[PDB]
């Protein structure tokens, strides 16, 4: 109310917050095939997560988890979880992580074909050991 | 004539074969060698030997190599020299000699370079232990006051980073970017410890790394908090090799981009310093400890797990849960099995350095204390190391000492100037009373001047009257504090004129020899065994042998000595 | 006595808690600094007395109540942290929600 | 009150000895700092009370025993020295082997 | 507890007055610093207790007598001033001729 | 074999040779630019590191006979 708020407290409105609303969502199925727990955050390039995670890696190309900024998803050993994926914004330029892309992850301009740098990436994942 | 040992000792302290108890521990050191003859013993006082024309030379000007300072009849505990009794001599803020001091006019057997003269002052080492000052490789620059807590436990060199109490500093040992670096270089001018600063390693091209290199860093710190990626590692190490600087790492605890094995592969056999190698302080869970098997890894532990005690699990649990404002991250982070294992591996010479992690889970004023505390808990549980000699604990003690002295130095490429009591080195020295060894020093000698000391009432008729508490001294004063302190930098920076550009009055010294080193170059801690960790029960096997010990109830050099 | 910076700093705690304990015994409702003092010293003294971190924690989370403090102080003290010197060494004690 | 550095410094002694005297009265065996505190203040207070250096010395050499201290502390306290303010001025008091 | 310089400074007062009150209770006649301490803390504590400036003033001007002090100390303490934290804030308290 | 010595492989002949690992850091730069890195085993007994498999694949398609 105001009469009830603690010292330094907040009076929060009611309306929920809506985030990532515009962005197209890809669901992938993720199995942890290692013996150790794996935890992945909101802004990590899902494509490039721990080799031991087995999922449709091609589908995670240019993608992140569609969760709250700063939060994470925990993949315990030998468990299966479905996760929502969304594309990165801005320029869709991804440098670093596991050095799988080190570039542009966008779709480009041709609907119903793949860019060759994507197929390169995907091939390279495969032979660096990134489970699909 | 003939004199009894007991009478001799009382005059001059212990000689070859005599044994000294290090506090309230069960560690006993033994004097291996006596370098300062018999019958011509140099002591300062009224009616004594270091008087004009007698033990002291009275005709030689200083340019004849007469000393500026002499420390007499002292027991030297050093990881490279061992346990010896000698005179120690200082000239131009450097160690000129270890041997027999005096006047060659009237004395036989004066070590060259150890001529006492008109220029010479004196310290009476008879009942004292002399060490190299410690070096703390894992400093968070959260609070300037840490320096005082450090000097007060016998640490005089800081390696790390920060920019005061920012959230980034609270978590990592990073001084990010050329502006912040410059700022921080300038600030530390006000501190009575040596410093080298670490930079942010998490970068994709060379640009952002090179920047910081030239700005003056001695290293790059790769931290999870800013991304502990393969990318980070790879580019950091490649730059490092270019710049002759070090890389330190705090690995991915969440296993997000990989497991430990993948991290290892990111190192790409390149020299690296690994902080809190056990993992309680961060790292690939449960099994970051396996990096201690690799020849390219220079491993360190932070000091809150050493020694392993009965309250250790309770503490750590609760600490993370506040450190990270938080339970399956918790009980996976905090593993009794690996903590015990850390303790054992230390004793084996498999983890090569102690560190603090200052005000980011460890204790800046407890590195010398905890080292000794660990050695003593471990003697109790394990007995004598195989290489120990039956009557003494020298092998052991000396392993431990290497951990806070020479090994850190080597890791950060400063063993050429600091870390051991050896000829040609900066006199960064600590004096201890055996009774107080590790805990409470007498003094710190910082660039050849006493900078810090236990001092009582300045109004009193002596220096000893109560209250006795640690206080700055003249080396800690004025323009001398800068003159006597080093700011470590990159050769890149040195060559680019960092000293002028930044306007530093400190001594500015280039780090060197960081990238060609391996685990085997480390002193008394050069072991690379097979390490296995059980992903269920977190049990550690070292060459197939279960690595554990039981927690201590009672620590030595602890509640007896401290009000804290 | 060769007092280190950590040792000297702790004298502030002892001085403020003595004042605080005198005030509480007069029936004064305590303020923020005062309350933090009493919880801190309770821990510290436990440590010295030879207790476990676990045990001191309990003890310190029970010394002060809502009644014993000025309205709102609770909101100001969500947790208290201090390093104390236990038999096995220096250890961090967090005391969670001490004013219940 | 125009407190001089010497005056201010002496407050540390008073604070640590109050803590120390409380601990001893709980039956705690004292440590090094604590024990040094109690001997120091005994002297100091004697001085203030109007005694001689000779007399305070005796008094202070008798306040603590081996039983009252933690094993070994004696070895850590061979002598205690303090300057106190006697009727005739400031004087150094050495107290020889105070823990008998 | 987030102690400010003003807060820390006031610990000196508390420490000297504790010593002073112990001495007065032994029958020692107080000196200048000690006497100033007792008057100062009396005010300070009143403030905390919720009294008025007017009321604390009276209280503090009555705590010490000529008998309770060493001859001449009165001449050294014509007035005592302290800032205390009253319900309405920090306020200066002057205490006029406190040793009557 | 002895430091500084060599083994001669004449045309169309078969010889068995003893092999041993390199020491130090096991960092191999240059030669035919097949590795230009770390050649160690790493920490996982009964798997291969992927940079090794990369190397081996690359040999194959640069023409290095197996
Ligand atoms: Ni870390
Ligand atoms: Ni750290």
């Amino acid at each position: 109310s105001e009469q009830n708020t603690p010292l330094g407290g907040c009076i929060l409105a009611d309306t929920p917050i809506t985030f990532n609303e515009n962005k197209p969502v890809t669901k992938v199925k993720v199995r942890n095939t290692g013996d150790r727990p794996i935890q992945v955050g909101s802004h990590f390039h899902f494509f490039e997560v721990n080799r031991a995670l087995e999922f449709d890696r091609a589908a995670a190309y240019g993608k992140r988890l569609n969760i709250s900024s700063t939060t994470a998803i925990r993949f315990e050993p030998g468990d299966e979880t479905e996760v929502p994926l969304i594309p990165f914004g801005g320029k869709q330029t991804l440098y670093g992580f596991n050095n799988l892309v080190d570039g542009w992850t966008g779709e480009g301009v041709v609907p119903n074909s793949e860019r060759p740098d994507k197929l390169e990436a995907i091939r390279r994942a495969a032979e660096r050991g990134f489970k699909s | 004539p003939q004199i009894s040992r007991q009478e001799y000792a009382g005059l001059f302290g212990p000689t070859t074969g005599d044994k000294i108890r290090l506090g309230d521990t069960n560690l006993f050191i033994e004097i291996e060698k006596d370098l300062r003859g018999y019958g011509e013993e140099s002591v300062y006082g009224g009616g004594k030997s270091l008087r004009d024309g007698m033990g002291a030379n009275n005709h030689l000007t200083r340019d004849n190599g007469v000393l500026d300072l002499v420390i007499t009849n002292v027991t030297i505990v050093d990881a490279r020299l061992g346990v010896i009794k000698a005179d120690v001599g200082i000239r131009d803020g450097k160690i000129a000699g270890i041997g027999k001091s005096g006047n060659p006019g009237v004395m036989d057997g004066v070590t060259p370079g150890l001529v006492v003269g008109v220029s010479t002052d004196a310290i009476s080492g008879e009942h004292l232990i002399l060490t190299a000052a410690g070096i703390d490789t894992h400093i968070h620059l959260i609070s300037p006051q840490q320096a005082y807590h450090a000097l007060s436990n016998g640490v005089a060199t800081f390696f790390g980073g920060g920019i005061g109490p920012t959230d980034g500093t609270n978590g990592t040992t990073v001084t990010p970017g050329p502006w912040n670096i410059r700022q921080m270089l300038r600030s530390v001018e006000g501190l009575p410890v040596n410093v080298g600063i670490l930079g942010k390693g998490n970068s994709y091209g060379r640009g952002p790394l090179l920047e910081q290199a030239i700005a003056g860093v001695v290293g790059y710190k790769v931290h999870e908090d800013w991304g502990a990626t393969a990318n980070a590692l790879r580019h950091s190490l490649r730059m490092a090799d270019e710049m002759d600087i070090q890389v330190s790492v705090h690995t991915d605890s969440l296993n997000e981009c990989g497991y430990v094995e993948d991290t290892i592969d990111a190192f790409e056999g390149r020299t690296i310093h690994t902080f809190h190698t056990e993992g309680a302080g961060g790292g690939h869970a449960p099994d970051i400890i396996r990096v201690a098997s690799q020849p390219n890894v220079l491993p360190s532990s932070t000091n809150p797990t050493l020694p392993y005690g009965v309250n250790s699990q309770a503490e750590l649990f609760d600490m993370i849960m506040v450190c990270h404002n938080l339970v399956s991250f918790a009980e996976s982070r905090v593993r009794p099995e690996t903590i015990a294992a850390e303790n054992v591996l230390h004793d084996m010479g498999v983890i090569s350095m102690f560190s603090s992690d200052s005000q980011a889970m460890g204790r800046v004023g407890e590195n010398w204390l905890r080292v000794m505390q660990t050695a003593n808990a471990m003697k109790a549980s394990r007995g004598k190391l195989p290489e120990d000699a039956p009557g003494n604990d020298n092998f052991r003690v000396l392993r431990y000492v290497a951990k806070i002295t020479i090994n850190p130095a080597i890791a950060q490429g400063v063993s050429h100037v600091i870390g051991s009591v050896e000829v040609g080195k900066m006199a960064d020295l600590v004096l201890w009373d055996p009774r107080f060894f590790g805990a409470k020093p007498k003094m710190v000698i910082k660039g050849g001047m006493i900078n810090w000391a236990a001092m009582g009432d300045p109004n009193a008729s002596l220096p000893t009257p109560q209250p006795v508490f640690y206080r700055p001294m003249f080396g800690a004063m004025g323009k001398t504090m800068q003159d006597t302190c080093v700011t470590f930098v990159s050769q890149a920076a040195l060559d680019d004129g960092v000293k002028e550009k930044a306007g530093l009055d400190r001594q500015v010294i280039a780090v060197k020899n960081c990238r060609t080193i391996s685990k085997h170059d480390l002193v008394r801690n050069d072991q690379t065994p097979n390490i296995e960790v059980d992903p269920e029960t977190f049990a550690v096997k070292v060459d197939g042998v279960h690595a554990t010990c039981e927690p201590i109830d009672t620590a030595a050099m602890n509640q007896r000595y401290f009000f804290g | 006595m060769q007092l280190t910076p950590r040792e000297v700093e702790k004298l502030m705690i002892y001085t403020l808690s003595d004042v605080a304990f005198k005030r509480k015994a007069r029936g004064l409702k305590l303020n923020y600094p005062e309350a933090v003092s009493i919880i801190t010293v309770t821990a510290m003294e436990g440590a010295r007395d030879g207790k476990s971190v676990e045990d001191v924690m309990k003890e310190a989370s029970k010394v002060l109540t809502k009644d014993d403090v000025m309205d709102g102080v609770a909101d100001l003290i969500p947790n208290v942290q201090v390093e104390a010197i236990f038999t096995d060494g220096s250890r961090l004690v967090t005391v969670h929600d001490p004013i219940k």
